[PDB]
RNA sequence: GUCUUGGGUG
């Protein structure tokens, strides 16, 4: 009678953006990103990918409430780099790593036959 | 009936713990939030809302 | 009129609000209505 | 740089060691295979005649929990993205179940093999309840006695395990790393000695135990991950793994798409 | 009268403190601690005199007054709803009229469903009481 | 007769918690009834917060009449009582 | 708590509860804390 | 009823003035009230019924 | 009542194993060995089958009401 | 819609 729908976890409404970027003015060259309809799966992956770049100085995420399906991520970079650019770079790098992983798994499965 | 009485505009339900609430916050169910009401005078600062 | 069922001998029949409350095949005392004709949906959740 | 080493590979389970990947990647893969790989499951039940002792929604819950062949479910559309008002084949598979005790002695068992596929987006290989063998009887659904009857028309749709556990292609994804606790990520409770009182990991012999002269290493991260995916027959283990990888790739591509098209 | 759950004892996320307790949603989805609920409503016809009695019947608005605010569109012609029909709160499940002592000469004595409960009608029973007057029992079903 | 001259007023010069609460409530109710507002309203629209802004700037046009146990009273304007 | 209440006020003291709760709860989420039947068992010499 | 509305919150028996306290509202799914865990001592409350 | 289709904890399909389990118990195999042969290895899956109480047999004894 | 009785919860 107060239970929300089990598909509001992942189905993005039309009035809710998938992604929203605001800058943190306290420290230089930092941005706050809210990811809607996502959870720890994307957040931790992105966080541990970004934490290993030389040009990324701060990166973190939190899920403020478990009953709401979003997370917010703080990411700072050095003077030349833009945190947004580091975010596309991390996404592309993880995509390539998964592609190589898929190719090798398929080859291994074929060899096992 | 005079020193104590039953009153309108009240609610009751089981309590739960929430590590993510502030000290002076209480989490209110949606159904109760819709059953209870507050009368808000219309002014030239709250007419859109 | 509307379909009923016996409680003792499972006989099906139909009474019309003016006959007494009784079963035909045996004459038993308690009868149950029949399932509705509408279609019922469940969410499987 | 990522590497896969399959250790055991049959239809239902695959046991593999994953290496040269971050722990976040491996855990994201485990989570994706548990929660975000689409399957097919009965999502709408229509009762015609149910005179069994079981209730209508009890049987409906059980029918929703039946694994169905989902090989081609990816060529299908989510029933919330199909412009049909009432249901249609682009986004549903229709099954029939008819069961009835004939005679007046013994019990008639109603099994999942008795479900019959009537319509569905052919020639896609979806919808059939999964049988282990040629002689499988399937899952027990109900029991019937004299004159008791069951007449049900089920609809199957595409969904993921986030919405409901019945869409999960996986049962349990065993997952571990660092059998010898070289990284010191855990800190063993003990009474007398922590080495005697704790059983060895089943992959202990896959890695060299630490030498007594060794000192702690502060550069080593987790690098080898031993995981065992099991399925319910709706998808095969290699299919579950590959579609988990693809689902993660497309989630990342969605993020990339929003980022680029926000410029 | 119970189930063997798999229990961990941990301060996992802080939502199990002070006798709270975290439960697996997937295990709930697979049927853990799931139960059926049955509520039965009862009603009968009284005799207020010689030819003055109540009647189970769907009450038409013209001949009746003080009709309940619920919907009457679910009753069959006998004033009884049929098993297999979904029922919400405030819906009428037993229609009854009480005659007005000395047109438009009846008051209603209909039995609604409880304002809190949903469910599906299971078993509409019909018999006669100790004194031979009509007697009805309606059992609802639901899942919690 | 019962009023006290502004010189021999011997009550506290400080706004008490109850006086502050009631003054804020009354000002908020007044402003919510389209009363004129003495402060410059910059960002906030809630009448209670506007009333708090007025209280801090000593611009609430009200008077507290503090009754003594013998029936006499002292009058203090809100702008001359001290707010913590 | 008393010190922060007296020096900083009720608002900052209220926010102190939340800050400490959040930090410690995250750290304990990733550390863990349990109790078992073995935590009530004393060794043989102590039993003697 | 909306977020940040002040509401009086209360557990019986009300043995002292801190058994009745004013809270800011936060509207939420599911049927229980939510409390930060440091306020369960003045209310003498726990979450077992 | 009747054997659940899935294991509550992990979701393995146990609904197709109750009859084989009963036949194994008939021919003398003890419960642990029968559960081993059905390839129920996790104790969650094992307690699904070992603790089931089959009440549908008792419910079926009351005559069909139609 | 009312009064008593009984079984309970924090
Ligand atoms: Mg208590
Ligand atoms: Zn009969
Ligand atoms: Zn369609
Ligand atoms: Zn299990």
């Amino acid at each position: 009678m107060n239970a929300p729908d089990r598909f509001e976890l992942f189905i993005l409404p039309d009035d809710v953006p998938k992604l929203k970027i605001t800058p943190d003015s306290r420290v230089p060259n930092c941005i706050i990103i809210k990811f809607e309809r996502e959870d720890h799966t994307l957040a931790n992956l992105l966080r541990e990918e970004l934490a290993l770049y030389p040009d990324v100085t701060f990166v973190a995420y939190k899920v403020e409430h478990p009953l709401f399906a979003n997370f917010v991520m703080r990411l700072q970079t050095e003077e030349g780099t833009r945190p947004k650019q580091a975010l596309e770079r991390a996404c592309a790098s993880i995509i390539n790593k998964l592609k190589t992983l898929d190719h090798k798994f398929n080859e291994e499965w074929n060899i096992k036959n | 009936n005079l020193m104590g009485k039953r009153v309108d505009f009240s609610a009751r339900t089981v309590i739960s713990g929430d590590p993510n609430l502030e000290l002076d916050q209480v989490g209110v169910p949606i159904s109760i939030a819709k059953t209870l009401s507050y009368p808000e005078t219309v002014t030239q600062y709250n007419i859109h809302r | 009129g509307v379909k009923y069922t016996c409680g003792a001998c499972a006989h099906n029949f139909s009474l019309n609000k003016s006959d007494p409350v009784r079963c035909k095949e045996c004459g038993h005392r308690v009868i149950y209505k029949a399932r509705t004709k509408r279609m019922i949906q469940f969410d499987a959740r | 740089e990522p590497k896969v080493n399959i250790i055991n590979a049959q239809d239902d389970e695959v046991e593999l060691m994953l290496s040269d990947v971050n722990l976040s990647l491996a855990n994201s893969l485990r989570r994706t295979m548990l929660a975000e790989v689409p399957t097919l499951a009965i999502d709408l039940v229509e009762i015609k005649m149910n005179t069994s002792v079981l209730a209508d929604e009890f049987i409906s819950h059980r029918l929703g929990l039946i694994p169905l062949v989902s090989e081609d479910v990816e060529e299908m559309k989510y029933s919330r993205d199909c412009t049909c008002e009432d249901y249609c084949d682009e986004c549903s598979v229709v099954l029939e179940l008819s069961a009835r005790h004939e005679g007046e002695e013994g019990t008639t068992d109603v099994y999942s093999s008795s479900l019959i596929k009537v319509s569905g987006p052919g020639n896609l290989n979806v919808g059939e309840p999964v049988r282990r063998d040629d002689y499988d009887q399937g899952i027990l659904l109900c029991k019937l006695r004299n004159h008791q009857e069951l007449n049900i028309r089920c609809i199957a749709k595409k969904g993921i395990a986030k919405e409901h556990a019945k869409w999960s292609p996986c049962s349990a994804i065993a997952f571990e790393y660092d059998p010898h606790n070289k990284l010191k990520h855990t800190d063993f409770w003990f009474e007398v000695d922590a080495k005697k009182e704790w059983p060895d990991s089943k992959y202990a012999t896959w890695e060299e135990p630490p030498k007594p002269g060794e000192v702690f290493d502060y550069k080593a991260k987790p690098n080898r991950f031993y995981m065992t995916v099991e399925t319910t027959g709706s998808l095969k283990a290699n299919q579950v793994f590959s579609r988990g990888i693809k689902t993660l790739q497309e989630k990342l591509a969605n993020v990339l798409f929003e980022l680029e098209n926000s410029r | 009268a119970g189930q063997n759950a798999i229990v961990a004892i941990a301060c996992y996320s802080g939502y199990n403190q002070e006798d709270s307790m975290i439960m697996n949603q997937s295990s709930i989805d697979r049927g853990l601690f799931r139960s059926l609920f049955f509520r039965s409503y009862m009603d009968q016809e009284k005799r207020f005199g010689i030819s003055i009695v109540e009647e189970f019947e769907k009450p038409t608005r013209a001949t009746t007054l003080r009709l309940k605010h619920g919907t009457y569109e679910k009753l069959d012609e006998d004033g009884l709803i049929a098993p297999g029909v979904r029922v919400s709160g405030d819906d009428i499940i037993i229609g009854k009229t009480t005659p007005i002592p000395p047109y438009h000469t009846k008051r209603d004595a209909s039995t609604p469903l409880r304002s809190t409960e949903n469910g599906i009608v299971d078993q509409v029973l019909l018999t006669t009481n100790q004194e031979g007057l009509k007697f009805v029992k309606v059992r609802m079903r639901t899942t919690k | 007769e019962l009023a006290i001259l502004k010189e021999e007023r011997t009550t506290t010069p400080y706004l008490t918690k109850y006086e502050r609460a009631r003054i804020l409530g009354t000002r908020a109710l007044q402003i919510s009834m389209n009363a004129p507002v003495l402060v410059d309203i910059e960002g906030e629209t809630d009448p209670l917060q506007i009333a708090m802004k007025e209280l801090s700037q000593r611009k609430i046009p009200l008077v507290i009449r503090r009754y003594l146990p013998d029936g006499s009273y002292e009058d203090w304007g809100c702008d001359e009582l001290i707010v913590d | 708590i008393h010190t922060v209440m007296r020096e900083k006020g009720p608002k900052i003291c209220a926010e102190l509860f939340g800050n400490i709760q959040k930090v410690v709860n995250y750290w304990l989420l990733h550390n863990g804390f349990s109790i078992g039947i073995g935590d009530a068992i004393a060794d043989a010499s102590t039993m003697k | 009823l909306m977020d940040d509305d002040p509401v009086l919150f209360n557990r019986q028996p009300s043995l002292h003035k801190m058994s009745m306290m004013a809270h800011r509202v936060k509207v939420m799914p599911y049927s229980t009230f939510r409390l930060n865990l440091s306020v369960t001592s003045p209310y003498n409350a726990d979450f077992d019924g | 009542m009747i054997i659940p289709v899935r294991c509550f904890s992990c979701g393995k399909v146990v609904g197709d194993k109750w009859d084989a389990y009963l036949r194994l118990l008939e021919e003398g195999k003890q419960e642990g060995d029968a559960l081993d042969e059905l390839k129920l290895k996790r104790y969650c899956c094992r307690r699904m089958v070992l603790t089931h109480v089959d009440l549908i047999e008792k419910f079926l004894r009351y005559n069909p009401l139609e």
